[PDB]
C-alpha cells in the first residue's frame, strides 16, 4: 500500500475528505493490482 | 431585499472573479470559542470519552461563538475504536 | 451519516459542516449559538453507536472578510436568481464571443463552481432550484467541459476539474426524476479517449485514467471494446527502426536515446527480475517533467545531526543549466539513537519558489516525521504540510499541491521510532519537486522579472542543451557503429571499456535529453503565461491521424497506464466469469499480433505486464501451445533476421507457459513441436533446438514442483 | 475526586500547609505534592525559565516537580513512578518526554491518578 | 566436455569455493556436543 499521509494545510478546506476517498481508491487500486498478479488463472 | 449591486451580472472579468475568489477563503477563530459537553468526555477543542451508558442514546454538545459574524464551516474530527470489525450507523447533526 | 467522513483505515473520520441556509439565517444577524446532536440509529465492551467513538475534536472556521460590503445579498444572489450557473457552463463551453478565455478564468471558474457545489451538497429542505438547475446546465454541456479542461489544458486546470467532478460524484443526493451522475460519466469519459494520444500530461491523463477505472464499473461492454481497438491502434503504430532494438539487445536500453520528447518520469523511493512473480505504488508521482527539481543548502542543524552526501551568454546559459539540475543524492547520519530521537535540520533554496511534490524513502528506524515550510519568519507565514508516523512501512509521496504554495525555508522535524536501537541509519533528503518561475497570479496567493527576457533564456537554454543533445546523439551513434557485430547469432554476446563507454555515453545522452524535455515544458508553460494556449483538438483530427503524430515515448506511457487498468478490470470480475466481449475480441491472431508488435520491441514491465493480461484472459484457451510453438519457430530461427531480445523475451515466455501449464494444450503442443523438431532423426539446428529443450525442461520443472 | 477534595480541604485551612522545603539533601513529601500547584511552585530557582518548551508551567502539568541536589542543575522527577531525568533541553517536549522515558506513566496513558488540577484548586478558593 | 553456451545462459538464471557450510553434520555416537561448529 501507501502510507497514510495527507496534507494537514489542507484540513482547512472542504475537500480532505474528497483527497481522502481519492486515495482510498488508490490503495484499493494497488491492492487489486497486486492481488491480479499474485492470483492464477482457474 | 432590492436595490443592491449584485455580484452576478457583471461580465467575466479577471478583477471580479479574483475577488471573489479571494472572498471565498476562509480563516480560523481566534481567541477560543465557549462550548460544554456532558460530563462523560474529559479533556481547536478535544476531548476523550469515558464509557458511560447512563446518556448513549442521544449526546447533545453546546456552542456559543465568542462573537455573532460570518459562519463558515464547522471542522469535526473524531477518533474511533480500534477493534471495530463494522461500520456504525451513528449520525451527527447539527 | 459516518459514511461520508471515514478515512482509509476507518479508525477515525472529519467533518466539515456548512450549509446555504446557515448563512440564509445568518442574514437577519440574529443567531450566535447552535447545538450538535450525536444519535445512534438502528434498523468485553459492547459499545454501540455513541459509545463507539474514542476521541472527539471540535474547531469552527470563519469566512474571509472582505472589502465588499452588504455580502449577504450578494451571497444570496446565487441561491436565488440562477441565471450566473448557466453563465457560468458558458465561460466553461468558450462559446462567449467575450474574448478568448485564459485557463486562469477557468481556473476561477471552475473554483466557485466547486464551492457552490459544496454547500449545494446538503440541502435541509432548503430550495434546490439552483442546484438542479447548475446540475442540468453540467450534464447538457459535460462533453465540452470534459474535452476543454482535459485534453486542452494543464495539469492544474484538469486537476481541479476532476476535483469538480468527483465532487459532484460525491453529493450525489439527486431527486428520483433525476439520473445518477455514473453513466453519464462513464459515456463522456469514452467520447474522448479518442484524442488520448494527442495529450500533454501524465498526471493530467492518470487522473482520468483514474475516474475511468473507478467509474467503469456500472458499463463494461462499451468501454472494454474501445479499449480494445485502441490497444490494437496504438500497437500497430507503435512497431514502425532497427536502432533502439539494437540498443534492446545488446545491452537492454529501452528508452529511446534519439527520441527528443518523453511523456513522464517515474521514480520512487521504494530491468525486472521475472522470478518473484513467477512496484504497485511506482505510479504514486507522476507527470515530473512539467516541473522541475530545486537545490538543497542546509542552514539550521540539531544537536547529534548531521548533513552529509550519499556516494558571455554561454555563461549564463550554463549558469542557468546548473540552477537546473538534479542534485546527487544526500542524507541524514544521527550520532546517538533513542527511542523517539527528536531532530531538527533546515533546508534553504536560495529564493522563492513553487513547491509541488515532495518524496521520502521509506526509513525503517524512524517513528514520525513532519514537515513545515516558511518564507520570511516561523511565526509570520509557517504552515504545516503533513506530519506522517508510518515511515517505516511506506515512502511519504505528496503529489500535485493545489493550490502550489511559495516558500523559500523547508523545517525537518524527525522522531525515532520506539525501542531502537543504538545502530547508525540514513535519512535521505528525497527528491523536491517545484517550479522555478513564479506566476503573477499564483504569486498574490502569500524584483520579478518579466516574463518575455525569461522566456527568451530559456529559449535559448532549449536551443543550446538541443545541440547539445544532438551532439551527444551524434557521439553515441559513431560510438555505436565501432560495436564488434561477430557472426556468432546472439549466444556469444550474453556470454570491457567499450560496454562502459557506451553505458555513460548512454547515460549523458538520457541526462541531457531529459533536460531539454522539461525545459520544453517550462518554456511551454511560460508561453501558454503569456496568454496564449496549448494544442487544440480540432473537431475534424482523425483518431488514428493523430495516433500516427504522437511521440514513441508517450505512446508507451500510455499504453502501460491503460493495460494498468486493464488488469484491474480483469481483477474486478472477483474471479468469476470474465465478461464475453473482450474476450470475443481477443481472438487467437489478435492476440498473436498484440504479442508480437508490443512484446518484441516495448519495455520488460509493460511485456511482463501485458503477458500476465494474457493469462488472466485467454488462460484456459486450447490455441495457446499451439502459439508458444508457432512464436518460438518464427523467433528463434537461424535465419531470423529480426533483432530481439532472444534471452529475455524466452525467459518471459518460459514463465508464461509455467503460468498457463494449468491448460492441457501447452504441453501436448509443445511435446508435439519437439516430435516435429527431431523428426529428421526417426538440417540440425543445435541452438534452437537447445533452446526448446531447455524450455520444456523449466516448464517440466514445473510441472515436477 | 478524593485527591481534590482532600487538596481542597487542606487549601481551605492555612494551619495544614507545610512550607515548601526545596533544597538539596532534603527529600520532599509526596503526598503533599499531589497538588499541581505545588509541583509548578517548587520550580521557583529553574535556572532555564527562558528555554522555549523546558518553561514551569508547560512542564509541571506532566506531572513534574524540582528536586534539585545542588543549585543551578535541572533535575526534575515525576511525582508518581519517579523517573530520573537529568540534562533537560530547550527542545524537550514535557509530555513527549514522559511518554519516552516512563510510557508505564499513568499519564501517559490518561487514565484517573491522585493527581489534583489546577482548575479544581482555583475553584475551591 | 567444454562449457557450451546453455550453461552460461543458465547458470545466473537461478575460484574452488567451500561447501561445509551448506551441509549438515552427524555422527554415529552420541557426542557431548555436536560437530556442527566445524561446518
Ligand atoms: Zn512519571
Amino acid at each position: 500500500s501507501v502510507s497514510q499521509a495527507l496534507d494537514a494545510r489542507l484540513e482547512v478546506g472542504l475537500e480532505q475528505q474528497a483527497e481522502l476517498m481519492l486515495k482510498m481508491m488508490s490503495t484499493l487500486e494497488a491492492d487489486s493490482i497486486l492481488q491480479a498478479l499474485t492470483n492464477t488463472s482457474p | 431585499i432590492s436595490g443592491v449591486d449584485l455580484l452576478v451580472d457583471q461580465p467575466f472579468t479577471l478583477e471580479i472573479l479574483t475577488s471573489l475568489v479571494e472572498l471565498t477563503r476562509f480563516e480560523t477563530l481566534t481567541p477560543r470559542f465557549s462550548a460544554t459537553v456532558p460530563p462523560c468526555w474529559v479533556e481547536t477543542r478535544t476531548w476523550k470519552l469515558q464509557t458511560d451508558s447512563n446518556s448513549w442514546d442521544e449526546h447533545v454538545f453546546e456552542l456559543v461563538l465568542p462573537k455573532a459574524c460570518m459562519v463558515g464551516h464547522v471542522d469535526f474530527k473524531f477518533v474511533l475504536n480500534s477493534n471495530i470489525t463494522n461500520i456504525p450507523q451513528i449520525q451527527v447533526t447539527l | 451519516w459516518l459514511a461520508s467522513g471515514l478515512d482509509l483505515s476507518g479508525h477515525a473520520g472529519m467533518l466539515t459542516l456548512t450549509s446555504p441556509k446557515l448563512v440564509k439565517g445568518m442574514a437577519g444577524g440574529k443567531y450566535r449559538s447552535f447545538l450538535i446532536h450525536v444519535k445512534a440509529v438502528n434498523e468485553s465492551e459492547n459499545l454501540r453507536g455513541c459509545d463507539l467513538l474514542q476521541e472527539v475534536s471540535v474547531t469552527i472556521r470563519r469566512f474571509k472578510k472582505t472589502s465588499i460590503s452588504k455580502e449577504r445579498v450578494q451571497r444570496c444572489a446565487m441561491l436565488q436568481f440562477s441565471e450566473f450557473h448557466e453563465k457560468l457552463v458558458n465561460t466553461l463551453c468558450r462559446k462567449t464571443d467575450d474574448g478568448q478565455i485564459t485557463e486562469h478564468a477557468q481556473s476561477l471558474v471552475l473554483d466557485t463552481l466547486c464551492w457552490l457545489a459544496g454547500v449545494h451538497s446538503n440541502g435541509p429542505g432548503s430550495s434546490k432550484e439552483g442546484n438542479e438547475n447548475l446540475l442540468s446546465k453540467t450534464r447538457k454541456f459535460l462533453s465540452d467541459i470534459v474535452r476543454v479542461c482535459f485534453f486542452e489544458a494543464g495539469r492544474s486546470i484538469a486537476h481541479k476539474c476532476a476535483r469538480f467532478l468527483a465532487l459532484c460524484i460525491s453529493n450525489g443526493k439527486c431527486d428520483p426524476c433525476q439520473p445518477a451522475f455514473g453513466p453519464v460519466l462513464l459515456k463522456a469519459l469514452l467520447d474522448n479517449m479518442s484524442f488520448l494520444p494527442a495529450a500533454t500530461t501524465g498526471g493530467s491523463v492518470y487522473w482520468y485514467f483514474v475516474l475511468l477505472n473507478y467509474v467503469k464499473d456500472e458499463d463494461l461492454a462499451g468501454c472494454s471494446t474501445a479499449c480494445a481497438s485502441l490497444l490494437t491502434a496504438v500497437s500497430r503504430q507503435l512497431q514502425d527502426t532497427p536502432m533502439e532494438a539494437l540498443l534492446q539487445t545488446r545491452y537492454g536500453l529501452y528508452s529511446s536515446p534519439f527520441d527528443p520528447v518523453l511523456f513522464d518520469l517515474e521514480m520512487s523511493g521504494s530491468e525486472i527480475d521475472l522470478s518473484d512473480v513467477l512496484e504497485g505504488s511506482f505510479t504514486s508521482l507522476t507527470g515530473l517533467l512539467e516541473v522541475e527539481p530545486l537545490h538543497f543548502t542546509c542552514v539550521s542543524t540539531s544537536d547529534g545531526t548531521r548533513i552529509e552526501r550519499d556516494d558571455g551568454l554561454a555563461l549564463a546559459i550554463s549558469h542557468a543549466s546548473h540552477f537546473l539540475q538534479p542534485p546527487p543524492h544526500q542524507s541524514i547520519i544521527i550520532e546517538r539513537m533513542h527511542s523517539g530521537a527528536r531532530r531538527f535540520v533546515t533546508l534553504d533554496f536560495g529564493r522563492p519558489i513553487l513547491l509541488t511534490d515532495v518524496l521520502i524513502p521509506t526509513c525503517g528506524d524512524l517513528a514520525s516525521l513532519s514537515i513545515d515550510i516558511w518564507t520570511l519568519g516561523e511565526e509570520v507565514d509557517g504552515r504545516r504540510l503533513v506530519v506522517a508516523t508510518d515511515i517505516s512501512t511506506h515512502s511519504l509521496i505528496l503529489h500535485d499541491l493545489i493550490p502550489p504554495p511559495v516558500c523559500r525555508f523547508m523545517k525537518i522535524t524527525v522522531i525515532g521510532r520506539y525501542g531502537s536501537t543504538n545502530a547508525r541509519a540514513k535519512i535521505p533528503l528525497g527528491f523536491y519537486y517545484g517550479h522555478t518561475y513564479i506566476l503573477p497570479w499564483e504569486s498574490e496567493l502569500k524584483n520579478q522579472p518579466e516574463i518575455d527576457q525569461h522566456l527568451a533564456m530559456m529559449v535559448a537554454l532549449q536551443e543550446d542543451i538541443q545541440c547539445r543533445y544532438n551532439l551527444a546523439c551524434h557521439r553515441l551513434e559513431t560510438l555505436l557503429q565501432s560495436i564488434d557485430l561477430p557472426p556468432l547469432n546472439s549466444a556469444n554476446n550474453a556470454q570491457v571499456e567499450e560496454d562502459s563507454r557506451v553505458f555513460s555515453a548512454y547515460q549523458d545522452c538520457i541526462q541531457l535529453q531529459l533536460q531539454l524535455n522539461l525545459a520544453h515544458n517550462a518554456v511551454q508553460r511560460l508561453k501558454v503565461a503569456l496568454g496564449a494556449s496549448r494544442k487544440m483538438l480540432s473537431e475534424t483530427s482523425n483518431p488514428e491521424d493523430l495516433i500516427q503524430t504522437s511521440s514513441t515515448e508517450q505512446l508507451r506511457t500510455i499504453i502501460r497506464y491503460l493495460l494498468d487498468t486493464l488488469l484491474s478490470l480483469l481483477h474486478a470480475s472477483n474471479g468469476h466469469s470474465v465478461p464475453a466481449v473482450l474476450q470475443s475480441t481477443f481472438h487467437a491472431q489478435a492476440c498473436e499480433e498484440l504479442f508480437k508488435h508490443l512484446c518484441i520491441s516495448g519495455t520488460p514491465k509493460i511485456r511482463l505486464h501485458t503477458g500476465l493480461l494474457l493469462v488472466q484472459l485467454c488462460g484456459g484457451e486450447r490455441w495457446w501451445g499451439q502459439f508458444l510453438s508457432n512464436v518460438l519457430q518464427e523467433l528463434y530461427n537461424s535465419e531470423q533476421l529480426l533483432i530481439f531480445p532472444q534471452d529475455r523475451v524466452f525467459m518471459l515466455l518460459s514463465c508464461i507457459g509455467q503460468r498457463s501449464l494449468s491448460n492441457s494444450g501447452v504441453l501436448e503442443s509443445l511435446l508435439n513441436l519437439l516430435d516435429n523438431l527431431l523428426s529428421p532423426l526417426q538440417v540440425l539446428d543445435i541452438p534452437m533446438i537447445s533452446w526448446v529443450v531447455m524450455l520444456v525442461s523449466r516448464l517440466l520443472d514445473y510441472v515436477a514442483t | 475526586v478524593a485527591s481534590s477534595v482532600m487538596d481542597r480541604l487542606s487549601y481551605l485551612l492555612p494551619s495544614a500547609r507545610p512550607e515548601l522545603g526545596v533544597g538539596p539533601g532534603r527529600s520532599v513529601d509526596r503526598s503533599l505534592m499531589y497538588s499541581e500547584a505545588n509541583r509548578r511552585e517548587t520550580f521557583t530557582s529553574w535556572p532555564h525559565v527562558g528555554y522555549r518548551w523546558a518553561q514551569p508551567d508547560p512542564m509541571a502539568q506532566a506531572g513534574f516537580y524540582h528536586q534539585p541536589a545542588s543549585s543551578g542543575d535541572d533535575r526534575a522527577m515525576c511525582f508518581t513512578c519517579s523517573v530520573c531525568l537529568v540534562c533537560w533541553e530547550p527542545t524537550d517536549e514535557p509530555w513527549s518526554e514522559h511518554e519516552r522515558h516512563s510510557p508505564n506513566c499513568p499519564f501517559v496513558k490518561g487514565e484517573h491518578t491522585q493527581n489534583v488540577p489546577l482548575s479544581v484548586t482555583l475553584a475551591t478558593s | 566436455t567444454a562449457r557450451s553456451m546453455v550453461s552460461t545462459i543458465m547458470k545466473f538464471l537461478d575460484g574452488i569455493h567451500n561447501f561445509a557450510p551448506l551441509g549438515t553434520i552427524t555422527s554415529s555416537s552420541p557426542t557431548a556436543q555436536p560437530a556442527e561448529v566445524l561446518l
